[PDB]
């Protein structure tokens, strides 16, 4: 119960939510950039346009 | 309904583009009619015409 030690390691947990996203694909088929729609007005305009 | 409208997308993008063009055109119309000059002249106090 006590004769142990924990090494240095970390993790982060974030909860998914229903949202709209814009995604860009390069010429090789992979994603390079994305925009979270409805984050800030600038992102909202990127999303609309 | 928004999710179903998402896959159309380009249609009302085109609609908004057209309407924005119309609005810009209206401002252009008013400017080209009324802003023929830029020196804002004013009438003299004396109306000895
Ligand atoms: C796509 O694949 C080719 C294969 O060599 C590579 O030369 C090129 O750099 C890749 N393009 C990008 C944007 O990574």
């Amino acid at each position: 119960s006590s004769g142990w030690t924990a090494g240095a390691a970390a993790y982060y947990v974030g909860y998914l939510q229903p949202r709209t996203f814009l995604l860009k694909y390069n010429e090789n088929g992979t994603i390079t950039d994305a925009v979270d729609c409805a984050l800030d007005p600038l992102s909202e305009t990127k999303c609309t346009l | 309904c928004s999710n179903l409208l998402l896959q159309y997308g380009s249609f009302c993008t085109q609609l908004n583009r057209a309407l924005t063009g119309i609005a810009v055109e209206q401002d252009k119309n008013t400017q080209e009619v009324f802003a023929q000059v830029k020196q804002i002249y004013k009438t003299p106090p004396i109306k000895d015409f």
